[PDB]
DNA sequence: GGGGTGGTCGCTGTTCAATACATGCACAGGATGTATATATCTGACACGTGCCTGGAGACTAGGGAGTAATCCCCTTGGCGGTTAAAACGCGGGGGACAGCGCGTACGTGCGTTTAAGCGGTGCTAGAGCTGTCTACGACCAATTGAGCGGCCTCGGCACCGGGATTCTCCAGGGCGGCCGCGTATAGGGTCCAGCCC
DNA sequence: GGGCTGGACCCTATACGCGGCCGCCCTGGAGAATCCCGGTGCCGAGGCCGCTCAATTGGTCGTAGACAGCTCTAGCACCGCTTAAACGCACGTACGCGCTGTCCCCCGCGTTTTAACCGCCAAGGGGATTACTCCCTAGTCTCCAGGCACGTGTCAGATATATACATCCTGTGCATGTATTGAACAGCGACCACCCC
C-alpha cells in the first residue's frame, strides 16, 4: 500500500525524465500542480517519500545525501 | 579664598524653567547642558573668524554669526535659530 | 567564428587600467549641467568658475570611488563578489552618511 | 553721571548673556574687532537651542513619569531628532546610554 | 533655460568605470540608480556650503575656493585648488 | 483634559479693503504654540501664521498674529477678493492636538500626493497612501487630519520616519496606525473597521520634529465615504 | 526539578536590559589599572584624576558599543548573527580605522 | 610599581555587556580577544594625547580636561566632563 | 634704519620664508603675542614635511622613468606609506587617482 | 595695474632642488604642494592656539608648535620635525 | 654601479681616555644618508648615529658623526674597556644599501625575535622568522642583512607590511623571498636553493619609512649553515 | 455391497487491518520575569545670603567698513563638426540564492572563587594661587632686496606607428574508466550401449 | 527377456573481456592585449628681468610669564569585609559552513545613435580695485549689581516589598503523511458421507 505523494514522486521522476536523475527541487515544482498536493507540507511528504524509497533501494542518488542531489530510478 | 568659576548653569536653569516650569534637572545633566553650550559656542564663533578670515574682514558681525549659523545648524534648526536672531537683534537695536 | 572571452576577465582588463590612469570618468559637460540643476535650487541666475565645477567632480568622483571601494569589500564579505545596493547601504550606513 | 545698570540680555529679549559673549568673543582670539550685534545674535541662538534640547528633554522626563531631566533624558531627546542628532553625530552624552534598538532579524519567530 | 533631469547624465557606463577604478568586479543593475541617489546628495550637501559662502561674500559666482571651503567644513580637504 | 480651542468670531462679513480681526482662546496654557490655516472651499488649508507671531513662507504681509499664554489673535488688513475662507487655529503645545472651531469670512519644491476618493462598505480597510517629494523625506513628520463639517477638524497622529516612532490620538488608537516606506518615500493610514462616521476628507500634513514648527504644507486630500 | 530557557532568549532579554540601563559595564577598578599600565609606558610615576578615568572609561564604552553595533551590522549583512572578528575588522576597515 | 597584564581585566562578562547593549546576540569566542586588541589600542591613542597635554601643562597629574581635550582632538567630543 | 640685511630663513638654515610665516601667524588671529622661536621651529617643520613629500615623489617619478614629479606621483608617494597616508587620511589630491589594487578573491583561480 | 598673489611655490621649488636636483615639477603638483603646505601650517597653528588657550598663554612659543607637532604629527613624523625644529631653534639662536 | 662604501681606518688601537676617529668615504654623492653601528663579537649591531649626525637612542654624547656628500666621519671621545668592537658605516641614500668593511677598535621595548641556528643540507629550501613585539607593525619596513665572517655584512631587501611592498638587492634576487602575518606580526624571509657561500649570520633590522630613519633595532642573528 | 461425486476439512495465496514511526498544530499549565503600586529615607537639588569683580554707562579716536565708479576678464551663450562614447540588443555562463546535512561552536544554568566595591585612615605630592621682576614681544621709522608678475625658449613627455612579447580561449587530441554485447565455461537435460533383475 | 545405469552428446545459465563511448588532462595555435622602442611636435616649466612692498634693523617700552614660596586638596597607598560578578564545567541545540541544484541576470560584444569635446567667436556681467568718508568699535575710567561660593532644608527618586499580569517552554493529545507485517478471508487439493447400480 504505497504511499500516494509516493506513488506521485516515483511516477514524477518517470514523467520528467533526466537521465541523470532528477533533482528534489524540480520534482517539487512539477508535483505541486498536482490537484490533492497539500499546500503546507507536500514538500515534507515528498521528502519522506523519497528517503523511504530510498532505504527501499528503488531509487538511486546519484550524489548526495538524504534530500541532497538527485533521484533516479534503480532498474526495475 | 577660592576664586570663582564660571558657567552657564544659572542660564540654562531659566532657560528651563521658561520652557518646562515644574521639572527639575540632575547635576549631571547641568555639567552636560553647560558642555553643550560651550561646544555649540566654540562652533559658531570658530566658523564666524573662518568667514571673516576668507573674507579680509577684521570685524565679526552679526552677518557672519548667521552665516556660521546656518552652516552649521540642519535643516529647520538653522532657519528657526536665524529667526530667533534676527528677533534678539532688531530688539536690541531698538532699544 | 568570432572570437570571444570569458565573462569576468575584461572586468579586471578594465579595473587595472582605470587603477593606474588619473582621468576624470565622468562626462564633464553632464556633470557641469548637473551641478548647475543642483544649484538652481539654492540660489537663481549663479555662475560657477570652471575651476569650481572641476573642484567639485574631483570631489564626487574621489568620494564616489572610496564609496565602492568599502562596498566591494561589504560585497566579498558577504561571499560575493556582486556589489549591491543593500552593500552600498551598508557601506554608508557604518561610515555614518 | 552713573545711573541704574541693567544687562544687555534684557534690552535683547535674551536669558544668555549678551555681555559675556562679547567678552568671550573679544577674549578668545576669534577676530580683530567684535561688532555689537554679533553677541546678541550668538546668544539668541545659543538659547534657542539650549531651549530646543531642554523641551525635549522634560517631555522624555514627563513620559518617563520623572520630575528631573537626566543624562539619559538629554540623550533620548538628541538621538531621537534626526537634525539634534546630525548636529551632535560625533559627540557622546556621559551615563547617556544608548537607544533601544533590536533587529528585526534577531527577534525569535 | 531650466535644467530638469541632468541626474541622468551620469550614465552607466561612467558608474561601471568609477567602480572598476575602485576595484569593483561584479555589478548589480540597481547600483545605477543607488549611485546617482547617493550623488545627488553629496552634491547637494556640498553645493549647499558653496553657495552659501558665495552669498555671505555678496559674490553672484561661485569660486573653486569657496568649494574648497565647503569641502573643509565638510572634512572632504581638497588639495590642488587654491587650498 | 483636552485643551478646547475657541475660536470667538464663529462667522463674519466685511467689505473689501478693511481691517479685520479674529481672536481664538484656549483652554489651558499653551506657550505660543498655535497656528493660524486658510482654508479655501474644497481645497487644503495653507499656513498662515506659526508660533503665534511668524508669517509662514510666501504668504503676503497683509497677515498679521499676535497673542500668548490663552490668548491669540489674527488680523488681516487689505482685505482681496481672494481672502474669502475658513481660519482655524491649531495648537500645539500639548500631545493631543487641537483645531479651532474655524472662522467663516466673507466679503462683498515640496509636493505631498496623497490617493482620490475613495467608496467603501462599512466593516471594510482602506489604505491611504501619502506620497512625499522635493525634501528630505525622513527629517519631517508626517501629521494625518481628518475633517468633518459637523466636527471640523481632528487631528489623527503622526509618523516619523526618521525612526518609526508613532503618536496617535487616543479618539483614534486601534482605529488608525501608521507606516512609513523609506524605499518609495510613502506613508500610509490604516483606517479599521469603519462607519458610516467616517465619511470624511483625510489631509496628510509635513511637519517637522521643531516644536515650534507647524503643519507646513498639506496633501490635495483623499475623500473617504462610506455607503 | 532542573529548567532551561531556549538558547538565543536569555540574549534578547539581556540586551534589552542593557539598552534600558546607562551604567557603565567595564569593572571599574581593573579599568583604572589598565589606563594606568597603558600611560606607564608614555610618562612614569603620573598622577591621575578620578574624573579622567572616570571619562576615558565613558568614551572607550562609548566606542566599544558603536563598534559592536556596526559588528552586528555586519555580522546580520552576512546572513549570520553570530559576530566574528572579520565582521569587526570589516567595521573598523569602512570606518575608517 | 609596575602594571603589565591589565589588559586582561577586561572580562569576557564585560565585553558581552557591551555587546548587549550593542545590540548583539550571539558572540563568536574571538571577539573577545579581538575586542581587547581594539579597545587596547583606542587606549594607546586617547592617553598619548592626555600625557601630551599634561605634559604641555607642565602638570603631572593627568586631568579630565586633558582627556577632554584628547579626545575632541581625535573627534570624540565627550559631554559631562569639560568644566 | 636698515642697511645691507640678510633674511631670517638664512639665519635659520632654512629655505621656507620665516617671515612670512611670523606675518601670517601674527595676522592669523592665533594668538596676541607670537614668540620670535614659533616662526622658525614652524618653518623648519614645514619645510621637513615638503622635502619628505618632494623626496618621495620624486623616487616615485624616477621608477615610471619620468623627470618631472604629478600629482599621481604625490598620490602614489602619500598612500604608499602609513603615516604619511595617517595624517592625510582625510585629504583627496586632483588628478591622482588610486593605489592598483585588486581583491584576491577576485582574480582567477 | 594688477595685484600680487603669494605662494610657496619658490620655496617648494627650491627644497626640490636640494632633495633631487634633477627631478623637476608641474603646475599642478605645485599647486597640491601649496596646498599640502597651507594645510598643514593652518593645522599646527589652530593646535597651538589651542594650547595656548587651555594653558591660558597670550603668547605662541616654540614650545607651543613643538608640543601641536606632537599631537598632529603620527609616528616617525613627530621625532623627526621635532629634531628638524629644534636643531632650527637652536641654530637661529645662535645666530 | 653599486654604491661602493670605504672605510679608511680599518684597524686601530687606543688606550682609556684619549680620542679615537673613524672616517668613511662614497663612490656617489649619498646627501647625508649614513649610520654608524657598533657590533661587539657575537653580538647584534647596535646603531649609533644615524642622518650623518644625529645620536641614535640611548647613545650618550661621547660619539659624535660629522660629514655630508662623500666624506664622512664617526668620532669617539673618552674610550671605554666596553668600546671594543668593529664599526661600520652604512648608507641608504641609493636603493642598494651598502655597509663599510668595518673598523676594528681595541682598548689596551621594541623586540625583535628571531629564530635559533639551523643546520642545514645544499638545494633545499629554508624559512627565517622574526617575531616583532613593542611597536606599531605595520609601521615599519623590516630590513634583512647578511653578515658572512668575509664579505662582511649586506643588505639582502626589505617589506613594507603596509602594503606588503619589497625591494630586493640585485644580488639576491631569486635566492631571498620576503612574506609577512600582521595577525602575528611575523616576518619570514625564504632561502631557495642554498649554497655553501649562504652559510652565514642573518640579521633583521626595524626600519621606519622615513628615508632619514635608518636600521635601528636589530634581531639576536640567525646563523644559517649549509653542508 | 462396491464404484464414484459433491461436501467439507486442511493447506495455502491475497491483501487489509492494525502496527509502527515521524512531524505540524493547538492548548493547558508550570516557571520565571516584568510592570505596577506602596512605604522609607537620604542626599541631591533648589533657594537664600554675602560680596566682589566684571559688566554697564559715558566719552574719545581712528581706522575699518560701506558706497560710487571704472576696467576688463572670464563666464555664459551660440555654432559647426567629429568622432568617442553611450545606448541597445542578444547569447550564455557563472554567480546569486535556495535548500538541506551535519557537527561543532556557543548559549544557558549551577557551583566555586575571587576580586571588585565600599568604608575608613593616613600622608604627602603637587595643583593652584600670589608676589617679584626681568626679559622678551609689541610698535615705529627707514631701508632695501627678496619675492612676485611678465616674457621667452626648448626639452620632457604625450601621441602615433610598429613590431615583439605575453596572456587568454578553446578545439582537438591523447589517455583512462565505465557501459553494451558477445564468449569460454560448466550445470544439467537428453541419447546411445552394456548390464542386472 | 527388458529397463537401469554409465558414459557421452547436446540445451542452456553464467563470469568476464573487448569494442564504443564519455569524461579528464595537455597543449599548440589563433588572436587579442600589452609592452618596448623610436620619431615628432608642442606647450608649459624653468629661468631671466623689472619693480614694489614687505621684511629687516635698531631702538624703546611695558607687561606676560618665569620663578619662589606657600597652602590645602585630592590623588594615592593600605586594610578589612561582604557579596556579586567571573570562572570552570556540563550539556545540549541551532547556526555556520559545506555541498548541491536551479535559473536569471549581468558580462561580453556587435551595431546604431547621439551628444561630448573642441575650436572659434561674441557679448556683457560682475569681480576686483581705487578713492572717499563716516560711523562703529576699541580703549579708558567709574561704579554698581549680577552672578558665583557657601550654607541649608526638603522632597524626588532610589530602595525594599508585595502583587498582578505576560511570555516562555514543554508535555500531551490529535491530525497529516510514510512503510511494515500478522492474520482474516477465500480458492483449490484431498478425505469422507452418501447415491447408483
Amino acid at each position: 500500500q504505497p504511499g500516494k505523494y509516493s506513488q506521485l514522486v516515483v511516477e514524477t521522476i518517470r514523467r520528467l525524465g533526466e537521465r541523470n536523475g532528477s533533482s528534489l527541487a524540480k520534482i517539487y515544482t512539477e508535483a505541486k500542480k498536482v490537484p490533492w498536493f497539500d499546500q503546507q507540507n507536500g514538500r515534507t511528504y515528498l521528502k519522506y517519500s523519497i528517503k523511504a524509497l530510498v532505504q527501499n533501494d528503488t531509487l538511486l542518488q546519484v550524489k548526495g545525501t538524504g534530500a541532497n542531489g538527485s533521484f533516479k530510478l534503480n532498474r526495475k | 579664598k577660592r576664586s570663582r568659576k564660571e558657567s552657564y548653569s544659572i542660564y540654562v536653569y531659566k532657560v528651563l524653567k521658561q520652557v518646562h516650569p515644574d521639572t527639575g534637572i540632575s547635576s549631571k545633566a547641568m555639567g552636560i547642558m553647560n558642555s553643550f553650550v560651550n561646544d555649540i559656542f566654540e562652533r559658531i564663533a570658530g566658523e564666524a573668524s573662518r568667514l571673516a578670515h576668507y573674507n579680509k574682514r577684521s570685524t565679526i558681525t552679526s552677518r557672519e554669526i548667521q552665516t556660521a549659523v546656518r552652516l552649521l545648524l540642519p535643516g529647520e534648526l538653522a532657519k528657526h535659530a536665524v529667526s530667533e536672531g534676527t528677533k534678539a537683534v532688531t530688539k536690541y537695536t531698538s532699544a | 567564428k568570432p572570437h570571444r572571452y570569458r565573462p569576468g576577465t575584461v572586468a579586471l582588463r578594465e579595473i587595472r587600467r582605470y587603477q593606474k590612469s588619473t582621468e576624470l570618468l565622468i562626462r564633464k559637460l553632464p556633470f557641469q549641467r548637473l551641478v548647475r540643476e543642483i544649484a538652481q535650487d539654492f540660489k537663481t541666475d549663479l555662475r560657477f568658475q570652471s575651476s569650481a565645477v572641476m573642484a567639485l567632480q574631483e570631489a564626487c568622483e574621489a568620494y564616489l570611488v572610496g564609496l565602492f571601494e568599502d562596498t566591494n569589500l561589504c560585497a566579498i564579505h558577504a561571499k560575493r563578489v556582486t556589489i549591491m545596493p543593500k552593500d552600498i547601504q551598508l557601506a554608508r550606513r557604518i561610515r555614518g552618511e | 553721571a552713573r545711573a541704574k545698570a541693567k544687562t544687555r540680555s534684557s534690552r535683547a529679549g535674551l536669558q544668555f548673556p549678551v555681555g559675556r559673549v562679547h567678552r568671550l568673543l573679544r577674549k578668545g582670539n576669534y577676530s580683530e574687532r567684535v561688532g555689537a550685534g554679533a553677541p546678541v545674535y550668538l546668544a539668541a541662538v545659543l538659547e534657542y537651542l539650549t531651549a530646543e534640547i531642554l523641551e525635549l528633554a522634560g517631555n522624555a522626563a514627563r513620559d518617563n513619569k520623572k520630575t528631573r531631566i537626566i543624562p539619559r533624558h538629554l540623550q533620548l531627546a538628541i538621538r531621537n531628532d534626526e537634525e539634534l542628532n546630525k548636529l551632535l553625530g560625533r559627540v557622546t552624552i556621559a551615563q547617556g546610554g544608548v537607544l533601544p534598538n533590536i533587529q528585526a532579524v534577531l527577534l525569535p519567530k | 533655460k531650466v535644467l530638469r533631469d541632468n541626474i541622468q547624465g551620469i550614465t552607466k557606463p561612467a558608474i561601471r568605470r568609477l567602480a572598476r577604478r575602485g576595484g569593483v568586479k561584479r555589478i548589480s543593475g540597481l547600483i545605477y540608480e543607488e549611485t546617482r541617489g547617493v550623488l545627488k546628495v553629496f552634491l547637494e550637501n556640498v553645493i549647499r556650503d558653496a553657495v552659501t559662502y558665495t552669498e555671505h561674500a555678496k559674490r553672484k559666482t561661485v569660486t573653486a575656493m569657496d568649494v574648497v571651503y565647503a569641502l573643509k567644513r565638510q572634512g572632504r580637504t581638497l588639495y590642488g585648488f587654491g587650498g | 483634559m483636552d485643551i478646547k480651542m475657541t475660536q470667538s468670531p464663529s462667522s463674519m462679513h466685511a467689505s473689501l479693503g478693511e481691517r479685520v480681526t479674529i481672536t481664538c482662546k484656549a483652554s489651558q496654557d499653551i506657550r505660543s504654540y498655535l497656528s493660524w490655516y486658510q482654508q479655501k472651499p474644497w481645497k487644503s488649508p495653507k499656513t498662515l501664521i506659526y508660533y503665534a507671531t511668524s508669517l509662514a513662507d510666501g504668504v503676503p504681509s497683509r497677515f498679521s498674529g499676535s497673542g500668548s499664554g490663552q490668548d491669540f489673535s489674527l488680523t488681516i488688513n487689505n482685505l482681496e477678493s481672494d481672502d474669502t475662507a475658513t481660519y482655524y487655529c491649531l495648537q500645539h503645545g500639548e500631545s493631543p492636538y487641537t483645531f479651532g472651531s474655524g472662522t467663516k469670512l466673507e466679503i462683498k519644491e515640496v509636493q505631498l500626493q496623497q490617493s482620490g476618493p475613495e467608496l467603501v462598505e462599512p466593516g471594510t480597510s482602506v489604505k491611504m497612501p501619502c506620497k512625499a517629494s522635493g525634501y528630505t523625506f525622513t527629517s519631517y513628520t508626517i501629521q494625518w487630519v481628518k475633517q468633518t463639517p459637523r466636527q471640523g477638524l481632528e487631528w489623527i497622529g503622526y509618523i516619523y520616519p526618521y525612526n518609526a516612532g508613532t503618536k496617535y490620538n487616543e479618539k483614534f488608537k486601534g482605529k488608525a496606525t501608521l507606516t512609513s516606506d523609506k524605499s518609495s518615500s510613502t506613508v500610509y493610514m490604516e483606517l479599521s473597521s469603519l462607519t458610516s462616521e467616517d465619511s470624511a476628507v483625510y489631509y496628510c500634513a509635513r511637519k517637522s520634529s521643531r516644536l515650534r514648527s507647524t503643519l507646513d504644507y498639506w496633501g490635495q486630500g483623499t475623500s473617504v465615504t462610506v455607503s
